[PDB]
């Protein structure tokens, strides 16, 4: 029965909302992720050969081959002009001269432990929530698991077959807060990553 | 009230970032400073204790208070050694204040003297620029609040942020201010007793607020300045005209906020503007802009070259992200999928900050380690996943 949207839909929208938002300003390049490695088509060998002084010569050749009283200061927020808050060809424009066979993966949706609605996106390993093409099956699972933690993804193989069991995560919720100017905090360190 | 929505949307994205940090970094340390800092500068020294699983790195931080006493801070960062692992979420001693010196106003910028890194210049909200020797003050502060700047330097009528010590000339310090002037102090000779020092020279070129100022790295007589002029100026101390610079470049389409000279090239420098782009300049021919680094979604306030790599550059602004650029990557062929993420020149995006990044510093001892401080009081000591820049 379509009561499934009472568990789902809300997250599906949060992720659709963020799809438009994250396209505009990223938190990271997908290509920089260790599991998304393949997205980057390019390499790093061009660097030990690269000499920044040789750049002008090239640009020249290119151009040649053309014939409470809280005042919001711009740098800080001290606690018209200077926004006041109370609550009690020119070089100038942009220059870029040196630039210029199909698998089916089934998604079984679980709601109130049992009851499964199964949607298939033979569209390869494309992310049902953020449209992104994960290209590789290992990547898709990591992508889903980490970029869509409002859900719980469990991979089941079968020769028919392959399926991702999607459930609703039950343990969701240095963050952001309503601050006027400077704020006193309780000092505390945290090591999020540390690789040998 | 879209700003109240913007808050949750930020935190949903901070969660996503967190969750993926293991796949983007070799290191992430996140620390909430008691009071936020408007400055960050990795000190050049390293303590490498005998048979320990880490090294001691020090930072020149500062405060910004809401009706409280301000300090010139020196904290210590414990960074793991290559063989060693160690993971925490502090109860252990990893990041902690070593010295807290009394400061009269919020520290705009704090920069050490390359020649003697015990000497730290500071940009204060009050007109005057102060110089402190951290060895000359106690490690535990005076509760009187009594700030005794080792030297006071007058010449500016307003506060500013640009601050530069001449590497090749000891004691030569430059300041940029909202008063359109650049002041030049020489403390080397003329150290004496007399606590107040008046500027040797004052550069009255710019037509708006002077955002930044930096010396050139090989010529002791050359320096650059950027203002809300939308211009970059190349000055020669040697010249007698303090109103006309050697060159006045129409650098950007908006307020230029920062400049940084390449430590490997005697020609290359970069500029960060409000125009959301980083511009690349060659001193040899200033009539041509070499390239415009596009990706920032808002004003850029800090542009800094990587000490360890000639082609690596980083920028931080009001889009809460810090971008890392590789010039060797400029105009590389990308797959449509590859292109999707960003220009080839864009190497990395640091999405760990939930607020505007005030300053950042590249660690001079550990390649690819960066310290980025934001207004939300957070200080991150991060280092991107080696696979991003390394090839097997
Ligand atoms: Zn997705």
């Amino acid at each position: 029965h379509e009561l499934f949207l009472q568990a789902f839909e809300k997250p599906t929208q949060i992720y659709r909302f963020l799809r438009t938002r994250n396209l505009i300003a990223p938190i990271f390049l997908h290509r920089t992720l260790t599991y998304m490695s393949h997205r980057n088509s390019r390499t790093n060998i061009k660097r030990k050969t690269f000499k920044v002084d040789d750049m002008l010569s090239k640009v020249e050749k290119m151009k040649g081959e053309q014939e409470v009283k809280v005042c919001h200061k711009k740098r800080k927020d001290v606690s018209s002009h200077m926004v006041k808050s109370y609550s009690l060809k020119s070089t100038a424009p942009i220059a870029k001269p040196l630039a210029t066979q199909k698998l089916r993966i089934f998604y079984q949706f679980l709601y109130n432990n049992n009851t499964r609605q199964q949607t298939e996106a033979r569209d390869d390993l494309h992310c049902p929530w953020c449209t992104l093409n994960c290209r590789k099956l290992y990547s898709l699972l990591k992508h889903l698991k980490l970029c869509h933690s409002r859900f719980i993804f469990n991979y089941v193989y079968h020769p028919k077959g392959a399926r991702i069991d999607v459930s609703i995560n039950e343990c969701y919720d240095g963050f952001a807060f309503s601050r006027n100017g400077p704020v006193k905090r309780t000092p505390i360190t945290h090591i999020l990553v540390c690789r040998p | 009230f879209d700003d109240a929505v913007e808050e949750r949307v930020i935190n949903e994205e901070y969660k996503i970032w967190k969750k993926n940090t293991p796949f983007l970094y070799d290191l992430v340390m996140t620390h909430a400073l008691e009071w936020p800092s408007l400055t960050a500068q990795w000190l050049p020294d390293v303590t490498r204790p005998e048979g320990k699983d880490f090294s001691i790195h020090r930072l020149v931080l500062g405060t910004h208070t809401s009706d409280e006493q301000n300090h010139l801070v020196i904290a210590s960062v414990q960074l793991p050694n290559d063989d060693a692992q160690f993971d925490a979420s502090h109860v252990s001693g990893k990041i902690e204040i070593e010295i807290k010196i009394n400061h009269e106003g919020e520290v705009n910028r704090a920069r050490y003297m390359p020649q003697n890194p015990c000497i730290i210049a500071t940009k204060t909200p009050s007109s005057d620029v102060l110089v402190f020797d951290y060895t000359k003050h106690p490690s535990k502060p005076d509760p009187s609040g009594e700030c005794n700047p080792d030297l006071r330097l007058r010449g500016h009528q307003k506060e500013g942020y640009g601050l530069s010590w001449n590497p090749n000339l000891s004691g030569h310090l430059l300041s940029a201010s909202d008063d359109h002037t650049i002041c030049l102090w020489d403390i080397s000779a003329v150290p004496k007793e007399g606590k107040v020092v008046d500027a040797k020279t004052i550069f009255t070129g710019h037509t708006a607020v002077v955002e930044d100022v930096s010396w050139h790295l090989l010529h002791e007589s050359l320096f650059g300045s950027v203002a809300d002029d939308q211009k970059l100026m190349i000055w020669d101390t040697r010249s007698n005209n303090t109103s006309k610079p050697s060159h006045s470049v129409d650098a950007h389409t908006a307020e230029v906020n920062c400049l940084s000279f390449n430590p490997y090239s005697e020609f290359i420098l970069a500029t960060g503007s409000a125009d959301k782009t980083v511009a690349l300049w060659d001193l040899r021919n200033l009539k041509l802009k070499l390239h415009s680094f596009e990706s920032h979604k808002d004003e850029i306030f800090q542009v800094q070259w990587s000490p360890h790599n000639e082609t690596i550059l980083a920028s931080s602004g009001t889009d809460r992200r810090l971008n890392v650029w590789d010039l060797s990557k400029i105009g590389e062929e990308q797959s449509p999928e590859d292109a999707e993420d960003g220009p080839p020149e864009l190497l990395f995006i640091h999405g760990g900050h939930t607020a505007k990044i005030s300053d950042f510093s590249w660690n001079p001892n550990e390649p690819w380690v960066i310290c980025s401080v934001s207004e939300d009081n957070i200080m991150q000591v991060w280092q991107m996943a080696e696979n991003i820049y390394n090839d097997e």
